[PDB]
């Protein structure tokens, strides 16, 4: 759905900065495929350019901030999202023993460029702490990642 | 504020254009 608030439009471009570098209002294939290694990920320029020219509406191969607006507004079925949700779980769970700790919030937080401090993650992690084990499990992650 | 889920946001943009 799109009746995105103006509050909720500020959080995407937020996001959308983290893939703009050098800040023009564009995404290439560069800065998709940067932001992708950084989390892991090893695509080549075929699949990063394919990625491109599935929101690409106005055809000049790159994303803009419209074209990611609605590439997030888009409301996708539940065995789409539950498999996405699960997909996203597992780049922030590094080890992958299920859990996610305070260390690999940080490491991929800090590889897509945000200065937090050591209190600010232990801080992210305890809100998120339902069940009190210190970590994050999948229930947690998916009332954090998806709130508002 | 809300860092976890501006962050959270660009790993799902990812998810999305993989398109499964
Ligand atoms: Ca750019
Ligand atoms: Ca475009
Ligand atoms: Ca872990
Ligand atoms: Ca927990």
């Amino acid at each position: 759905a799109d009746q995105l608030t103006d509050e909720q439009i500020a959080e995407f471009k937020e996001a959308f900065s983290l893939f703009d570098k050098d800040g023009d209002g564009t995404i290439t294939t560069k800065e998709l495929g940067t932001v992708m290694r950084s989390l892991g990920q090893n695509p080549t320029e075929a699949e990063l350019q394919d990625m491109i020219n599935e929101v690409d509406a106005d055809g000049n191969g790159t994303i803009d901030f419209p074209e990611f607006l609605n590439l997030m507004a888009r409301k996708m079925k539940d065995t789409d999202s539950e498999e996405k949700l699960k997909e996203a779980f597992r780049v922030f769970d590094k080890d992958g023993n299920g859990f996610i700790s305070a260390a690999e919030l940080r490491h991929v937080m800090t590889n897509l460029g945000e200065k937090l401090t050591d209190e600010e993650v232990d801080e992210m992690i305890r809100e998120a702490d339902v069940d009190g084990d210190g970590q994050v499990n999948y229930e947690e992650f998916v009332q954090v990642m998806m709130a508002k | 504020r809300r860092k976890w889920q501006k962050t959270g946001h660009a790993v799902r943009a990812i998810g999305r254009l993989s398109s499964s």
